[PDB]
């Protein structure tokens, strides 16, 4: 039981690390989406 | 009022030419990546207004 | 007419004042007491 | 001549911006796929925790 | 069972949000540790 | 989460 609890704790630490990486990717995705919208406005204006 | 309106039109044309010169200088003086800095985007937002 | 006869290329559809003067200095001349006619504009162009 | 040079600088920035927009769209798709993959791995880890907890409760 | 699965999804989303906030706090903590170390070295040097 | 998973497994 103690070994299984230690394995659960280590696996939940790896789970937290994976969620950290996924949410960093999500924040980068939001930044890229904002940059894409700004670049689309830039593309329209400088097309004019 | 017509004289004041003509003065306003002249000031507006001066504003057009200042925008043209500022946009030319901004696009010429970066010497790098346009999409990197947000100062360029802020300046072009001012140009859009 | 002589340039047309000699086949020297010149742009017909342009005004002398607009070719030889900037709009900034035209506005500055109008601010500093200059009449708005084209002869006075040409005279200011000669004066500069 | 300098007016044409300033025009040519601006058009090169236009082409660079178009290429950067294409690269940003590709990177957006790549990051979305990476986020989905990491979410699937996180769900697999959650199922692993559930299975380990069930095994510990049974034992 | 469907309601339990929906509650599972909501609870895991709240878990992900809480882990996201905790890891943002951790990144801020690491930045604070770096600032504390730099400011302590600065304090020693400028005390001398 | 574990309690809800156990309840769902039981029912």
């Amino acid at each position: 039981i103690r070994d299984l609890e230690a394995s659960i704790a280590r696996y939940k630490e790896e789970y937290a690390v994976l969620i950290s990486e996924a949410q960093a990717i999500k924040a980068d995705l939001a930044a890229v989406e904002a940059k894409v919208n700004r670049s689309t406005a830039l593309l329209k204006s400088l097309s004019a | 009022k017509r004289s004041d309106l003509l003065k306003l039109q002249g000031e507006f044309q001066l504003r057009l030419r200042q925008l043209e010169k500022s946009l030319l200088q901004a696009l010429n003086e970066v010497k790098g990546r346009i999409l990197d800095d947000d100062t360029i985007i802020t300046t072009l937002e001012n140009l859009k207004r | 007419h002589h340039l047309q006869q000699a086949n020297i290329q010149f742009r017909t559809d342009i005004a002398r004042t607009e070719y030889l003067s900037n709009a900034d200095e035209r506005l500055r001349w109008q601010a500093s007491s200059l009449p708005a006619d084209d002869l006075c504009t040409e005279n200011a162009i000669m004066l500069k | 001549e300098e007016q044409q040079m300033h025009l040519n600088v601006g058009l090169r920035k236009i082409k660079e911006t178009v290429d950067q927009v294409e690269e940003l769209r590709r990177d957006l798709r790549i990051k979305s796929q990476e986020l989905e993959v990491k979410n699937a791995a996180a769900n697999d880890k959650l199922k692993k925790m559930v299975k380990d907890q069930q095994e510990a409760e049974k034992k």
